[PDB]
């Protein structure tokens, strides 16, 4: 729970980095269906056509 | 450096997966065909010929040489025209200010009133000869 | 699984749970389709082109940060698909 925080704040700063468009709760959702194994490819692809 | 990522997918799958003598084979073979391409490039150069406005030129003659296969057409293009960013600079000195500097000779105009600049064939551009005469 | 996917297009979109009913056929669709990755498993590919990246916008020092922080990320020990996550934000990008 603590190590989770702490993970979920280097994601955040991450994808600061990376200037992706992503912000805590949809990232956290998206690592969420990652874990279970998502094929992040097609992920990708969905998350694009949600933004336009 | 692109190449030796490759070479560690490898040592990966030793880590997990089993031996295979066509995992070998047949992710080598994407970038083997780079290799052979890029092995003929410089087997060329390793000859002795060409000095450099011309080693423009026999690699841009190739790239017009490739036209077909268009994976290696591209692999021939990311050598001319990441080469040509020092020869088109000494270009765009020589028809915007008419300064010529070399290190060494780059460029085939060479220095030495209505003043004489001589030419040289040892080098001459991608683009032929009357183009190089404006 | 779904309600997870589902959530993601209300979220994104800022528009309620029965709003999102268009874009959930298609994600579905794309999903159920290529639901598993085609590409082996292997962290180390993605992080070489996450720091390519960085050189290739001369960032270098954001992309020097990057793998401490990449470092960060491994070393608690939480995650366990991390090629993924990481793909992800790089896609994104």
């Amino acid at each position: 729970m603590s190590a989770v925080r702490e993970t979920m704040d280097v994601l955040l700063e991450i994808s600061r980095l990376l200037n992706t468009g992503l912000d805590m709760e949809t990232l956290s959702i998206c690592v969420r269906l990652c874990e279970q194994g998502i094929n992040p490819e097609a992920l990708s692809s969905v998350i694009k056509e949600l933004r336009r | 450096k692109e190449y030796m990522i490759l070479i560690s997918q490898l040592e990966h799958l030793q880590r997990q997966g089993l031996l295979s003598l066509q995992k070998l084979w047949f992710y080598i073979q994407p970038t083997l065909r780079t290799m052979e391409v890029l092995a003929s490039i410089a087997t060329s150069l390793n000859k002795g010929e060409c000095f450099g406005g011309a080693t423009l030129s026999l690699l841009h003659d190739r790239t017009f040489g490739y036209t077909g296969d268009s994976q290696a057409q591209e692999l021939c293009l990311y050598l001319t025209k990441a080469a040509s960013a020092p020869y088109f600079d000494i270009l765009e000195r020589w028809i915007y200010r008419g300064i010529i500097n070399d290190p060494y000779s780059e460029f085939m105009v060479e220095e030495h009133w209505d003043q004489r600049y001589t030419i040289v064939q040892q080098q001459i551009p991608s683009f032929l000869q009357k183009v190089a005469d404006k | 699984p779904n309600v997870l996917l589902q959530n993601l297009c209300c979220r994104i979109l800022g528009k309620g749970e029965a709003d999102v009913a268009q874009q959930f056929q298609y994600a579905v669709r794309v999903i159920g389709s290529n639901f598993a990755p085609t590409v082996e498993r292997d962290e180390f590919l993605v992080t070489e082109k996450i720091k390519k990246e960085f050189v290739r916008q001369r960032r270098e020092a954001d992309g020097a940060l990057f793998s401490e922080l990449h470092r960060k990320l491994q070393s608690q020990g939480v995650l366990k698909n991390r090629w993924s996550i990481l793909y992800l934000l790089l896609s994104l990008s």
